């Protein structure tokens, strides 16, 4: 499984001005954080996809 | 691909006031003093020949 993501550079100044939060993290700390929410479905997904 | 149109801007920066004033010019013009009652009284006393 694999995910990608764009963010430009001046989004980048905006967001760490203005708000005050760096905008490569959040990426990160959206992308990891989606794809274990997807296992984490699939795993329960198989159990009832399984399921007499 | 988050452009800079997704994130949305707050208080604008103030960065410079502009005041508005006349080069105000009367302590070079004229000739001041404080006078201590409501009627200011000057002397001219002057100087005649003979036929005044």
């Amino acid at each position: 499984r694999q995910l990608k993501a764009a963010y430009s550079i001046e989004l980048a100044q905006d967001l760490r001005a203005v708000h005050g939060m760096d905008a490569d993290a959040e990426l990160s700390g959206i992308l990891a954080t989606e794809i274990m929410l997807e296992i984490n479905r699939e795993v329960v997904d198989w159990i009832n996809y399984s399921a007499q | 691909s988050t452009t800079t149109n997704s994130n949305s801007i707050g208080r604008p920066n103030l960065v410079a006031l502009t005041r508005a004033t006349t080069k105000l010019i009367y302590s070079d013009i004229v000739a001041t003093q404080r006078t201590n009652q409501p009627v200011a009284a000057f002397y001219g006393i002057k100087y005649l020949n003979p036929d005044n």
